[PDB]
């Protein structure tokens, strides 16, 4: 006897198409230079993608990644991660992982263009309130802990980033950073049970309030984005 | 006095555990005829059903086949209809079957039974399920199938014994002595037994 | 027997108008939290279907329903609403896969549902379907319905159409299927397809033993199919009217090819069939010359003899669209208290 | 020591050095030991034979239908002295020793007289 194949079709119109989306690497930083640089780089990182996919992600979101060691048990290096952040920019460009095994909690940062990286995998895609999750650190282990084991979570093909909006709990104060400061503005951690109120108005002394409202500092990007599409499209043509 | 409460714990925690996760009656009948073994067990089966579980199949795989796994249909204990000429039977009632198997061919399922047509008034656990010597009879040729239709002396040391107590009474009681034998209903080995009696890894 | 076979009733009465892709996720939810469901969900899921990808799901669904925690429920309203589902969708191919592996899907039409099933068949003019749809209900074990007529013109014109030389498996269910129709005891042609039903198995028997014979088919173990046959034709001899047909010289090559030249299960004092088979043939010559002694034109062919028994079919398919009728209404009053006890649940939550 | 289920079994207990065995039937639980402690003592066995050249055996009657009354199994060597002794049937093992015994001894006379 074959077995039956399973088949689900929910077709609520106005949720089905999701319709763009590019990666933060491939903009280029406020400073100044010719961009032909960045295109020379951008068709080199394309000619790239033709090979290897990077499936895309954010930050929050678990990684599994395979890459081609030359000293290890069969020269290949297995991690799985979760996605802390992504710095930098062009070929350059890399992305956090993390996890705590062991009792130990290892990161590393893998470069999403060298050859020496066999292939990623997403095995959650989700994003968090927070920019960046540096503060995972300091967070106790129970929330980074994560199984090396545990498989894909099959997402659907053309839907909305998922966004798990929660709270995590944190070690006591003595921190490295100083995350409670409003420099960062990250929400994920509790005040409630990592200070108290008159700690919490001592340290949003340092807010200032006039840079979000400053106009010069923010960067516009629009008319590059467009014209990066407009050059992976035509590399992808070609 | 100290008590203890990790013990009771530990009792409360593996009971819980077992009745949820207790392997499912299809996975631990199942068997691999070319080995005759079952899986988690690792036990062999017996010589005199060795052939039987090669050749037969299993009564829920026999009623898989009909709708309702065939209610009030006949189907006859084949040992007890090789072991004698009279028809026996079972008067299925209710029929449970585990949803965990693919093929449908394991569950619990009883009703009223005949043994020797000798009908009884009860809706009864049966006995020994899983087993492949189950025969189905169709419903042509069915009543023609279903038709159906003192004492003993003491041991000699015993009945001396009382031979002696009496003539010491003083009554002579010339009548030897006997004991009723038809209230005496001995039961052949194959009738059936409580299901629910007998225990379950 | 177009009115026979259509029924807009079934299609314009008690609709339920629900969205098919929330009654899949509120199932997939049900069942992958693997508790229990009842059969009015799928039957709003199967009679809103309006599409082939929708009966795909259903299909699916069903088999989950089977490896359900509840699978004896098998409602047979439900099961004609699918049936329909399918038809009118014309998906014989997924029509005939359930109903061969009817274990793996559970489908049970009852009289009429089939008779309008294989009228259907008989209207796009297909025989392998058919047939293999007969040997299905052959296993079913259901044929006191007026759709024994059918039965018998099916099997009547199959087994002549056939052409086929040697097939174990096929003459086999050939055999056993013969026997059914013939049981509601009418005349010559019910009772002489008895009789070669009986040659047939014992043929079976004598060629691959009786294993085959009951193991995947509910039959008899009395090997005596010769002895049962000899004893239907003495007995006939000695009672009406026989129409019969050259049939008997088909049991006549086959006793002759059998004449012609590990588990025991025969039992020692009895004797064997393969020492049995002389006297089975003396008195099967025996009996053939008592027969001719006594009926015995032997040209009316039996397949023709159906097109008679149109007249009593077209009578009885009367009584049949009454219990049609009856069924659809008790249907209507019994169902609609199951939708009082889902709402029974949200009055109380 | 309060052994779960169980039954009480009058059976043999032994004694005596080795090479000079005596069993002793004696009333007692399923799960105790064969030597074990027991709950009341009802007779006496010698497999050997005395000075007579006969064997000694003792019941004691009246305890030991008290202790069936109340409710014990037997052991097949118990239920077969006991009909040996004749308060009890014989034992059907006991007849097919006694046939399979006859027969073989008819078989050695034969192949005796074949013989000479
Ligand atoms: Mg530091
Ligand atoms: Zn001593």
């Amino acid at each position: 006897q074959p077995p039956p194949k399973p088949v689900i079709v929910d077709k609520h119109r106005p949720v089905e198409p999701e319709r763009r989306f590019l990666s933060p690497e491939f903009i280029p930083r406020r400073g100044r230079t010719d961009p032909l640089k960045f295109q020379i780089e951008r068709k080199d990182m394309l000619e790239r993608r033709k090979v290897l996919h990077i499936p895309e992600f954010y930050v929050g979101s678990i990684l599994r990644v395979t890459t081609a060691d030359p000293y290890a048990s069969g020269k290949i290096s297995q991690f799985l991660g979760i996605c802390i952040q992504r710095s930098g920019r062009g070929l350059g460009a890399t992305f956090i992982l993390r996890n705590v095994i062991e009792g130990q909690g290892v990161e590393i940062c893998f470069e999403l263009y060298n050859p020496r990286v066999q292939e990623i995998q997403v095995v959650k895609l989700e994003k968090r309130l927070d920019d960046s999750l540096l503060y995972l650190r300091d967070a106790l282990p129970e929330y980074s802990t994560f199984d090396v084991n545990m498989k894909p979570v099959v997402q659907e093909p053309n839907q909305k980033v998922p966004v798990n909006e929660l709270k995590v709990k944190m070690k006591p104060k003595p921190w490295s950073k100083r995350w409670e400061r409003p420099n960062f503005n990250i929400k994920g951690i509790r005040f409630d049970l990592c200070l108290t109120e008159q700690q919490m108005k001592e340290a949003q002394k340092w807010n200032q309030p006039w840079l979000e409202f400053d106009m010069m500092r923010e960067y516009d990007t629009s008319k590059i984005e467009a014209a990066i599409w407009k050059e992976i499209e035509a590399s992808k043509r070609s | 006095v100290r008590p203890r409460l990790i013990a009771e714990l530990a009792r409360r925690v593996r009971a819980l555990r077992e009745q949820l996760n207790r392997p499912r009656d299809s996975q631990l009948y199942a068997v691999d005829y070319e080995t005759l073994t079952r899986p988690f067990s690792g036990r062999r089966l017996p010589v005199r059903a060795w052939a039987d579980v090669r050749r037969e199949s299993r009564l829920l795989q026999l009623l898989g086949r009909l709708p309702l796994f065939g209610l009030g249909r006949l189907v006859t204990r084949k040992s007890w209809l090789w072991q004698h000429d009279e028809p026996c039977y079972w008067r299925l009632t209710r029929v449970r079957p585990d949803y965990t198997a693919q093929n449908l061919d394991h569950g619990k399922a009883w009703g009223i039974l005949t043994f020797k047509g000798k009908t009884e008034s009860e809706a009864r656990e049966i006995e020994h399920v899983m087993y492949h010597d189950w025969r189905l009879v169709p419903k042509h040729e069915e009543e023609a199938f279903t038709a159906f239709t003192a004492s003993v002396p003491y041991p000699p040391l015993l009945r001396a014994m009382i031979i002696a107590e009496r003539q010491k009474n003083g009554d002579t009681s010339t009548e030897e002595p006997m004991l009723n034998v038809q209230r005496i209903r001995m039961e052949p080995w194959d009738y059936p037994a409580k299901q629910e009696d007998k225990g379950r890894a | 027997s177009s009115a026979y076979v259509d029924s807009h009733k079934w299609e314009a009465r008690e609709k339920e108008h629900y969205c098919l892709a929330d009654l899949a996720s509120l199932m997939d939810k049900t069942f992958e939290r693997k508790l229990p469901v009842s059969s009015l969900t799928i039957s709003r899921l199967i009679d809103n279907i309006s599409s082939r990808e929708e009966i795909d799901h259903a299909e699916y669904y069903l088999y989950k329903f089977r490896h359900s925690p509840n699978c004896w429920y098998l409602r047979n309203w439900t099961i004609h609403t699918w049936i329909r589902q399918c038809l009118k969708y014309d998906a014989q191919d997924k029509a005939l896969y359930t109903l061969v592996n009817k274990v793996q899907y559970g489908i049970f039409p009852d009289n009429f549902t089939f008779n309008l099933l294989m009228d259907s068949f008989i209207k796009k003019e297909n025989y392998k379907d058919a047939l293999s749809v007969v040997f299905e209900v052959m296993m079913q074990e259901a044929f006191e319905v007026p759709s024994t007529q059918l039965l018998s013109l099916y099997v009547l014109f199959h087994c002549l159409a056939k052409k086929t030389d040697f097939s174990w498996e096929e003459e086999r269910n050939f055999g056993a299927s013969l026997l059914l129709p013939g049981l509601k005891q009418k005349n010559s042609v019910g009772f002489s397809s008895q009789l070669y039903g009986y040659a047939l198995l014992g043929k079976v028997e004598l060629q691959q033993g009786l294993r085959a014979v009951y193991h995947n088919m509910p039959l008899i173990w009395k090997p005596g199919y010769l002895d049962r046959a000899l004893q239907v034709m003495e007995k006939v001899a000695a009672s009406p009217e026989d129409i019969k047909l050259c049939r008997e010289a088909l049991d006549v090559l086959g006793a002759v090819l059998k004449a012609l030249t590990k588990l025991v299960e025969q039992l020692d004092i009895e004797e064997t069939e393969q020492s049995k088979l002389p006297q089975y043939l003396e008195r099967f010559k025996a009996l053939h010359s008592k027969l001719q002694a006594l009926k015995i034109e032997s040209e009316g062919l039996l397949s023709l003899t159906t097109q008679l028994v149109k007249e009593k079919l077209s009578t009885c398919e009367a009584e049949d669209i009454a219990t049609y009728e009856q069924n659809l209404q008790q249907w209507h009053l019994d169902l609609v208290q199951l939708i009082q006890r889902e709402q029974q649940q949200r009055e109380q939550a | 020591k309060a052994y779960r289920g169980g039954h009480l079994t009058i059976r043999l207990a032994l004694g005596g050095c080795t090479n000079r065995p005596f069993y002793r039937i004696v009333a007692a639980h399923n799960k105790c030991p064969r030597d074990g402690r027991f709950v009341e003592q009802l007779g006496s066995y010698d497999p050997l034979p005395n000075s007579h050249g006969e064997k000694l055996v003792a019941l004691n009657l009246d305890r030991i239908r008290h202790w069936i009354g109340c409710g014990a199994h037997l052991s097949k060597p118990m239920e077969k002295l006991l009909g040996l002794a004749g308060f009890f049937p014989l034992h059907p093992m006991m007849i097919t020793n006694a046939e399979r015994l006859r027969r073989k001894r008819a078989r050695e006379v034969l192949l005796a007289s074949q013989k000479t």
